[PDB]
């Protein structure tokens, strides 16, 4: 089977910078009849893949002119001339000249903008919840960037790492930024034990940590 | 234009196998197409699975050896997928695909539909509400969330207000552990706005034919 090679694995672009990326072939892709099956698709955070770029060259039906094909053989390029927030998420090549057809491993083209830092709230166990024998404390770490960042939980000023279940979100193209959902799951005979419980977020943008508490039994 | 829509099982137990439909409307699947299957696993990785074009004729992975079979109904406009002895390996997106036999242009992809392949039990989840503590209600913003919790297999649907309320929400990825799925979701508003406007976190879960509404009720009096 024909390998399809993409380089970068990532690639972080600022809006109104152009970002290109490569697509080499094991084997070349020009057809018996001149045509070359190349395309290139964009996979949008919770979308299906969606045609950009066909026949190695050509744009794509109602695809902005902002993309461009080149290459030839078994080397080829996707360049965006500009790019826009609406932009980011997973690029493939796909070859349909040799059977049987296949993708390449994907680029992930994330939106650089400025550091922002999280906003993080947190959320004691419902009543509906503690009736039920379990105590989920939850806190959230919203719109920041860049994307990598810690949590650590602290039940009565001690660091609990056991129980502990993290989310991330794609970015958002609407502000460029990340968010991330932390879980601390307890019994609720533990929960109902101990009295303060603390989300401490460490982020680049601070030295020090962003602490959210509160006290059970206290609103 | 040409729009495709996947359909079937969503929960599939080992040995057994998936069945797929997909639904072409705008378009009749005796013209000018090829009618794929493709699925995707973790970390960008997409298959070819194989297709049907407007003729009838197939050709599938040789990946997939002898498991699966391509076929359509012309008079229901429908091609489909059966794969046979699945293994949790087969737990993906399933997606159908049409692309152009004479150029591979005009690519119209479905929605997607999972598959998990699991012996593992369908469980409506517990949707709760999380309401912010006093101290964090008196500034300008205030968060919300929802929590819901236990269910199997995915997916779950999530709204706040019926949908009505879409900006400054984030729901997040569930996690699977123990063989049950929790996820959360935030909402921010402006802080004056609640409680007098009230939020409600709308959940629904296909495998276990369940909705729950949940309205945000503050901590201290309601």
């Amino acid at each position: 089977d024909v390998v399809m090679t993409q380089s970068p694995k990532t690639i972080s672009v600022t809006i109104g910078q152009p970002a290109s990326i490569s697509c080499k072939s094991s084997q070349r892709l020009l057809n018996s009849n001149g045509k070359t099956f190349l395309n290139w698709l964009l996979q949008r955070p919770g979308q299906s893949p969606k045609r950009l770029i066909y026949l190695g060259t050509k744009l794509d039906s109602g695809v902005p002119d902002r993309f461009t094909g080149s290459g030839s053989g078994t080397d080829f390029t996707l360049k965006i001339s500009r790019v826009e927030a609406e932009d980011l998420g997973v690029y493939y090549c796909w070859q349909g000249t040799h059977f049987p057809y296949t993708f390449g491993g994907g680029t992930k083209l994330e939106i650089k903008r400025a550091d922002a830092a999280p906003t993080v709230s947190i959320f004691p166990p419902s009543s509906e919840q503690l009736t039920s024998g379990g105590a989920s404390v939850v806190c959230f770490l919203n719109n920041f960037y860049p994307k990598d960042i810690n949590v650590k939980w602290k039940i009565d000023g001690s660091e609990r790492q056991n129980g502990v279940l993290n989310s991330w979100t794609d970015q958002d193209s609407k502000d460029s930024t990340y968010s991330m959902s932390s879980t601390l799951t307890l019994t609720k005979d533990e929960y109902e034990r101990h009295n303060s419980y603390t989300c401490e977020a460490t982020h680049k943008t601070s030295t020090s940590p962003i602490v959210k508490s509160f006290n059970r039994n206290e609103c | 234009r040409v729009q495709l829509q996947q359909s079937g099982p969503g929960l599939v137990k080992p040995s057994q196998s998936l069945s797929l439909t997909c639904t072409v409307t705008g378009y009749s699947i005796t013209s000018d197409f090829a009618w794929n299957w493709i699925r995707q696993f973790p970390g960008n990785k997409l298959e070819w699975m194989g297709y049907i074009n407007y003729s009838g004729f197939t050709s599938h992975n040789p990946s997939l050896k002898s498991r699966i079979s391509i076929t359509r109904d012309t008079s229901k406009n429908q091609f489909f997928l059966q794969l046979n002895s699945v293994t949790t390996e087969d737990t993906a997106t399933y997606y159908c695909a049409g692309l152009l036999w004479y150029d591979g242009g005009a690519g119209s992809w479905g929605q997607g539909t999972l598959v998990t392949v699991s012996a593992a039990k369908t469980t409506a989840p517990s949707v709760y509400p999380l309401a912010p503590v006093c101290g964090d209600t008196t500034g300008s913003s205030v968060t919300l969330g929802c929590l819901v919790k236990g269910y199997f297999p995915e997916p779950v649907t999530l709204t706040w207000n019926s949908g009505s309320l879409s900006s400054g929400v984030h729901t997040f990825p569930a996690v699977l552990q123990s063989d049950l799925y929790t996820l959360s979701s935030s909402v921010t508003v402006t802080s004056s706005t609640w409680p007098s406007q009230s939020i409600t976190c709308n959940v629904a879960h296909p495998a276990s034919s369940t909705k729950v509404d949940k309205k945000i009720e503050p901590r201290g009096p309601t």
